[PDB]
Parts: structure tokens; C-alpha cells; sequence
């Protein structure tokens, strides 16, 4: 059974400023590719 | 955008010459109908109001604006130029 006294929520006390866009980068590999609108852009 | 002054036929002469007042610089004139307007229901009554009158004429096409299409999805659009960048 689990202690379920302490806190296990505490890796978020040791984040920095780029915590979340480092995973975001790191999560790019797994992305399965992106669908088209057929045209660079709307042309803005 | 009100569009209520666009209902009915109007009469108007040929604008004539309008001269300065040597006295208060006022805006004078010769022309007895210079201002003359006159409103009718249909155009053939305007023609036939002028032609009784003996007054040549011109008569102009009522201009009514095209029908048009509006999508307020289109501004959202996934692959059309319609999509607008604000709102």
C-alpha cells in the first residue's frame, strides 16, 4: 500500500522558465504530421 | 445606410448661374427654378408631368443595389482567402 501521507506532487517545485517549451520540443518526434489548408497562408 | 430617401422619382432642372452679391458676398441668382423639385411614384408619371409641360428630359434607370451573399461562417474558413486575420 501507498504511504498516502506525504505529498507526491513536487517535481513542479524544481521547474524553470522553459520547463514547458523544452517539452514541447521534446514532444515534437512523436507528433504524427500536420494537415494542409493547401495555400502558405491565408495571405495576410 | 438608411435607405428612405431612395424611394421616389424626383424632378430637377439644369442648374444655372449663381453669382456674389457685391454688397454681402450672398449667393444670387436669375434662375426662377433653381429649386425646384418635384416628387413622383413611377417614372412614367414624372415623363408624363414633363412632356404636358413642354420641358425636355432625361430620365435615368433606377439604380437598386446588387443581392449579395453573406456568411458570417465564411470569415472562419479553413482553406479560403474569406478568413479574416480580426475581429
Amino acid at each position: 500500500p501507498t504511504d498516502t501521507t506525504t505529498y507526491k506532487n513536487l517535481q513542479h517545485h524544481d521547474y524553470n522558465t522553459y520547463t514547458f517549451l523544452d517539452l514541447n520540443l521534446d514532444l515534437s518526434k512523436f507528433r504524427l504530421p500536420q494537415p494542409s489548408s493547401g495555400r502558405e497562408s491565408p495571405r495576410h | 445606410s438608411g435607405v428612405n430617401n431612395t424611394k421616389k422619382w424626383k424632378m430637377e432642372f439644369d442648374t444655372r448661374e449663381r453669382w456674389e452679391n457685391p454688397l454681402m458676398g450672398w449667393a444670387s441668382t436669375a434662375d426662377p427654378l433653381s429649386n425646384m423639385v418635384l416628387t413622383f411614384s413611377a417614372k412614367e408619371d414624372a415623363i408624363a408631368f414633363a412632356e404636358k409641360n413642354g420641358w425636355s428630359y432625361d430620365v435615368e434607370e433606377k439604380k437598386v443595389p446588387k443581392p449579395k451573399s453573406k456568411s458570417y461562417g465564411a470569415n472562419f474558413s479553413w482553406n479560403k482567402r474569406t478568413r479574416v486575420s480580426t475581429k
